[PDB]
């Protein structure tokens, strides 16, 4: 077909397809697991990690990424503001031009992480 | 500060960085389809001439979204690889093809006996020809191109 | 009249390559010997093993043999024509090719003809 | 029986456009006109006075076949101006001196009536 | 104006049950059709399964 | 019996012009008749050119059985034979 159609992305041909969205994609997930927050292990093991390490620094929130193995293309961000906090889980999508968080676009990991932040912030 | 060579990231292009240092370097074609993909999209080759005293150490780059950041590194530019696709130069330094062809050595590459796309027909880029079995004729061809980039070089008074 | 014109492969070479200036070239001399004694075993006229034919396709070509190691002595490529290795090469693969496409097609009529 | 009509030398269709323009990429800042139901008249006279211009760097035309009534004119002007521009510039130079020419042979007729 | 003709289409006499079964027989017969693969030529495009 | 094994064929290696000119020949008139394409179409639409183009990229799905004089035969793919 003369245009190609990747939900709201428009494009031409096969290549423009390619190298637009595949490309940009990849490199995000790279970007994502060369973060210094990312954990490629299962998701109990994150949970038990997190847990641990909450429980180890309460004095402090942590996050940490990992897949989302279940839909592919996505990130789960795990997030225990102290030990007696639930984890919780958002979801991000990995997209060309960054990471799609609470329908906010993070060009980069460390983007992505200020407006977590900013977002935990505001909500408290 | 080494010259620039911008290759098109497009998958049907002929020479890409896999096969890019075999091909300009060393003066042997092998077909990029069958070669694994390379993770760096920055290269560095050398080139002989008798025009020079000494090799040429040049710059081979991909994208350019990531690595023409200052307006400066444009003066680099001796060749641009293009695939006859317009969406090529939508980051580029001149948006229309044309007045990017008129400023800078635009180059096609083609299998011999094929037919050239009619963009590239209607732009002034070079049409280089490779055969498909006979393989002798590929220093040749890599001769050819770099005369072109030795005429640009020169005509820029590069220092090396 | 025999086939593919040497002088006009020669000077292409000379033209492609940039053969002119006192440069000295690296093309060994064991390199050029064993390049020409090469080359004048890939002029198929037949394909076949049988003795026959082997003795056969050297009889066939034995007048252009005579005329490629005239032309492409040691010494004439050394000094006259002043050829490097990747001219050599090119020049070698030219005579192969053109010397294929010389041949006749299967075919012809050549009664009428 | 196959002569075509003698009007269709000046009388243009309705289809056919009587002047169609299109750039030409192989240089900078050239375009390529094509006259239709157009000879000589009017191509010799615009060649010659856009060739005095100094922002134009060339200007030709030509007659593909004389049994057709067009011609085709390649025009190529500096960086400052566009193409278009110079050949109204000579469109309108020209008018001026035809103007000028009528008036003064007028003159010349009375006086001399 | 199909069924034209005026056959006493009594149930008593007439299997009604029988002639609509065969009705929805031809009828999905009607709906069946054919479909084939699809051959596409590009580098990267290969004919395979999800799995595959 | 009559066929000749692919190990021992001995004929040219290379597409005569008479069977280039029979090949084109017959995969035009095969297009024209609504064969599959095995090469994607750009924006071409001359059956020859069609041929053409899948010849240079040794896609056409035809056999050249060429005579020996004896009454022998040697098969040839158009995928195998190189052209120029």
């Amino acid at each position: 077909g003369r245009v190609l159609l990747v939900g709201k992305y428009r494009y031409h041909d096969l290549d423009e397809l390619l190298v637009e969205y595949v490309n940009n994609v990849a490199n995000k997930v790279e970007l994502m697991v060369s973060h210094d927050k990312f954990m490629s292990d299962s998701l109990d093991y994150v949970k038990e990690w997190l847990e641990r390490y909450s429980k180890a620094n309460g004095n402090r929130s942590h996050y940490i990424f990992t897949f989302n193995r279940k839909a592919p293309g996505w990130f789960f961000l795990l997030f225990k503001l102290n030990p007696t906090s639930e984890i919780k889980i958002w979801n991000v999508k990995a997209l060309p031009d960054g990471y799609l968080l609470a329908n906010n676009v993070y060009p980069d990991t460390n983007s992505l992480c200020n407006g977590f932040k900013t977002l935990m912030s505001s909500r408290r | 500060k080494e010259p620039i060579i911008v290759l098109s990231p497009a998958a049907s292009s002929l020479v890409r960085m896999s096969n890019v240092k075999e091909f300009l370097q060393e003066g042997k074609f092998l077909d990029p389809s069958k070669e694994p993909a390379s993770s760096s999209n920055l290269l560095a080759i050398q080139r002989k001439s008798s025009r020079f005293k000494t090799p040429i150490k040049l710059l081979v780059v991909d994208n350019v979204e990531k690595l023409f950041t200052k307006s400066e590194y444009w003066d680099r530019v001796v060749a641009i690889v293009t695939t006859g696709k317009d969406w090529q130069f939508k980051n580029y330094k001149y948006k229309d093809p044309q007045i990017l062809f008129q400023k800078f050595n635009g180059f096609y590459f083609k299998y011999k006996g094929d037919a050239v796309p009619a963009s590239v027909k209607s732009w002034n880029v070079k049409v280089l020809d490779i055969d498909r079995v006979e393989r002798f004729s590929d220093r040749q061809v890599v001769e050819q191109f770099w005369d072109t980039v030795e005429n640009t070089l020169v005509a820029k008074r590069y220092k090396s | 009249p025999l086939p593919v014109n040497l002088r006009r492969i020669i000077q292409n070479a000379q033209q492609i390559f940039h053969l002119d200036r006192a440069k000295a070239s690296d093309l060994t001399i064991p390199e050029i010997i064993h390049g020409v004694r090469d080359l004048c075993k890939k002029l198929f006229v037949l394909r076949g093993e049988n003795e026959l034919i082997k003795e056969a396709q050297q009889n066939a070509t034995s007048l252009f043999q005579c005329l490629v190691r005239a032309r492409l002595a040691t010494r004439r490529i050394l000094e006259e024509f002043r050829l490097n290795r990747d001219a050599f090469e090119w020049v070698l693969g030219t005579i192969e090719a053109q010397f294929q496409r010389s041949l006749v097609h299967p075919g012809e009529m050549v009664g009428v003809i | 029986m196959n002569a075509p009509d003698r009007f269709e030398l000046f009388i243009l269709p309705d289809d056919v456009p009587k002047l169609k323009i299109t750039p030409d990429s192989r240089v900078p800042n050239c375009i390529i006109i094509k006259f239709e139901r157009e000879d000589h008249t009017l191509a010799n006279l615009l060649r010659e006075e856009l060739a005095l211009y100094p922002d134009v760097t060339f200007v030709a035309y030509k007659v593909e076949h004389p049994l057709f009534a067009n011609f085709v004119m390649r025009l190529q002007t500096e960086e400052g101006t566009r193409p278009k521009q110079a050949l109204e510039r000579a469109c309108a130079s020209i008018i001026n001196k035809l103007k000028t020419l009528d008036h003064k042979f007028n003159e010349e007729w009375n006086i001399k009536n | 104006q199909v069924a034209g003709l005026n056959v006493n289409r009594n149930p008593k006499f007439w299997d009604i049950e029988s002639e609509n079964r065969d009705r929805q027989e031809e009828i999905d017969k009607q709906r069946e059709e054919s479909r084939e693969s699809r051959v596409i030529k590009h580098p990267f495009f290969h004919n395979m399964k999800s799995k595959e | 019996e009559l066929a000749i094994l692919k190990e021992e064929r001995t004929t040219t290696p290379y597409l005569t012009k008479y069977e280039r000119a029979r090949i084109l020949g017959t995969r035009a008139l095969q297009i024209s008749m609504n064969a599959p394409v095995l090469v994607d179409i750009e924006g071409e639409t001359d059956p020859l050119q069609i041929a053409m183009k899948e010849l240079s990229q040794r896609k056409i799905p035809l056999v050249i059985r060429r005579y020996l004089p004896d009454g022998s035969y040697e098969d040839w793919g158009c995928d195998e034979l190189i052209v120029d």
